[PDB]
């Protein structure tokens, strides 16, 4: 909905919605085939790259690398990419941050070195298996040759926000009255917490003052309860 | 020589301290690679419950365990419970002669005083006249003593008064 | 022909202004991460790989390492043939210092089988 | 002081190969030092 744009003759939501529906790859070309003009909103972009940029871009790469894991030790591996839509979600935000870094210089860096951007092939391979996951379609093996080798710009540890599991049916519980033994979204997980640290359902525990300037729409939209995260707890800053 | 980082970490007051995170860890997962330095589980609970509740101060037994067997200490009516902790009536059973047990009341642990006191002695001493000497012998000996303490200075003092001041 | 001490005292400087360079433009790059992130993109300009500069500095870290352990196992080596031998060679009949050698290694090899079976006769 | 080598165990029995001439990037440059390309040492070790 960041779509400030000037009266057109369609509305901006359709107009990215059929964006799905656009030319096989060089999303550089899908960017003047579409419109490149009617996407700036604020000078003071710079809200997305310390916090969402980078995980969006290790999101996708991670969904790169799980391909060559196909033999994982679970029947869907780690995860799935079999939906097509969400991979074309994705694909809107990769053409409009490809935008913002043509307007704003603060765009999201390929995190490890060597850009020669680098998202290139990275959309290229995702389109590519795109047209074997957009409807009534199977999975490719030219594009497992093309995703298997890695190049310098490729780093891990990635978030995957969870919840702890609580799987006392009949079977097991290691707990008491008080005395929790110890065994993210906008980053902020830091090795040992020195904020509020705001606890929450599943993996936010977000800071509750945020140190924000203009992100506060994150703020406002996860002041009630979460995906999950109904569960907001006040978790001690115990930092061990 | 590199003040820089010195004047870069005087610079990093906001409280997002994670982007050092992005900005470090990369290459150093990279050259070094131990994801798991520590797999050893840590799981202990500080502090579930840990107190004495059943006696005085340990530092007061702790030193009185050291003390001669020739010295009995026995528990007088409970007026020396927590804060004075001390109710020192002791007994001189030895091949010595006996004499009228001490009190020798000192005061909480820090120690900003020492035991005697001699609430009893007012007809204990001025009764009989060789006792009237040992005590005495015993004022002259710890006013003489600088700082004496709990049981050892006190008890020892008072002991050797006793069986110098014989005669 | 380089020798280890000259290789040494040439790698000393270069691994000093590695050290100096690799600093700054670590302080650099946090200093933009930190305007970038923290305040508003005042430092308009692409900073460096950053990754090079640590891996090169590792990298003579090691080659200075490996050098000095070569050094110090040659005086080593040197220290111990003059102790197990005399200083003589071509002097020394070459033959006469091989059989000597022969001999050495195979009274070692006695003396460490005489303790061997000594050990297993305690067993 | 040649084709150097790295290998470390981290997991239960995992111990990884590789060839420390390459800086992360070998496409971009090398390490001004020990001679890189060891030469097929990938298939060396899966032959176990």
């Amino acid at each position: 909905p960041h779509f400030l744009n000037t009266p057109d003759k369609s509305p901006g939501d359709r107009l990215a919605e059929i964006c799905a529906k656009i030319t096989d790859v060089d999303i550089d070309k899908v960017m003047i085939n579409l419109k490149t003009e009617e996407f700036v909103l604020d000078m003071n972009t710079l809200q997305a790259l310390q916090q969402l940029l980078q995980w969006v871009g290790d999101f996708v790469l991670y969904l790169l690398v799980s391909l060559p894991n196909q033999g994982s030790p679970l029947r869907p591996g780690h995860s799935f990419l079999r939906d097509g839509t969400s991979l074309g979600m994705l694909r809107e935000l990769m053409v409009v941050i490809r935008i913002w870094g043509l307007l704003k210089p603060s765009c999201l860096p390929v995190y490890t070195a060597t850009s020669d951007d680098s998202m290139s092939l990275l959309f290229r391979l995702l389109t590519k298996l795109w047209i074997c996951c957009r409807d009534e379609g199977a999975a490719s093996p030219a594009s497992d040759g093309l995703v298997s080798r890695l190049q310098p710009k490729q780093p891990l540890r990635l978030r995957f926000g969870r919840a702890p599991t609580l799987p006392s049916s009949t079977s097991t519980l290691q707990l008491d009255g008080l005395t929790r033994a110890p065994g993210l979204h906008l980053g902020a997980y830091p090795t040992e917490e020195c904020k509020a640290c705001t606890r929450c359902g599943c993996v936010t525990m977000l800071k509750s003052p945020n140190k924000t300037t203009a992100v506060t729409q994150w703020e406002q939209r996860w002041i009630k309860n979460c995906l999950c995260g109904g569960l907001w707890r006040r978790v001690p800053l115990s930092c061990s | 020589q590199p003040l820089l980082d010195a004047v870069l970490a005087n610079i990093r007051s906001p409280v997002f301290n994670h982007s050092l995170y992005r900005t470090f860890v990369p290459a150093m997962m990279a050259i070094h690679g131990p994801p798991i330095v520590s797999p050893v589980v840590c799981s202990r609970k500080r502090r579930f419950e840990e107190d004495e509740r059943q006696s005085i101060p340990n530092v007061l037994q702790g030193e009185v365990a050291r003390l001669d067997p020739k010295f009995l200490v026995n528990l007088d009516p409970s007026h020396c419970s927590n804060n004075g902790t001390v109710h020192l009536i002791c007994k001189l059973d030895d091949k010595d002669l006996p004499s009228v047990p001490p009190l020798e009341l000192s005061v909480p642990a820090d120690y900003p005083a020492q035991s005697p006191m001699w609430i009893d002695r007012q007809w204990q001493y001025d009764a009989n006249p060789f006792l009237q000497s040992v005590h005495r012998c015993m004022t002259s000996r710890l006013l003489q003593l600088p700082d004496k303490h709990s049981v050892t200075a006190l008890l020892n003092t008072w002991a050797q008064s006793i069986h110098q001041a014989c005669l | 022909d380089f020798d280890p001490v000259q290789r040494y005292k040439m790698l000393i400087p270069q691994l000093k202004e590695s050290l100096q360079t690799l600093m700054k433009v670590a302080a650099q790059n946090l200093i933009q991460n930190t305007n970038i992130d923290n305040g508003q993109k005042s430092s308009d300009a692409p900073l460096q790989r950053f990754d090079k500069c640590l891996e090169e500095f590792y990298a003579l870290c090691d080659q200075l390492e490996l050098c000095l352990r070569l050094a110090h196992e040659c005086l080593s080596q040197s220290c111990d043939s003059a102790k197990h031998s005399p200083t003589l060679v071509p002097s020394l009949p070459y033959p006469q210092y091989l059989a000597v050698i022969k001999a050495q290694i195979t009274c070692a090899k006695d003396i460490h089988t005489a303790l061997l079976d000594c050990a297993n006769k305690v067993t | 002081n040649m084709y150097c080598i790295d290998i470390y165990c981290r997991s239960r029995g995992v111990v990884a190969i590789r060839d420390g001439a390459y800086s992360l990037f070998d496409n971009s440059k090398l390490v001004e030092g020990f001679y890189p390309a060891p030469g097929l040492k990938t298939f060396l070790n899966m032959f176990v």
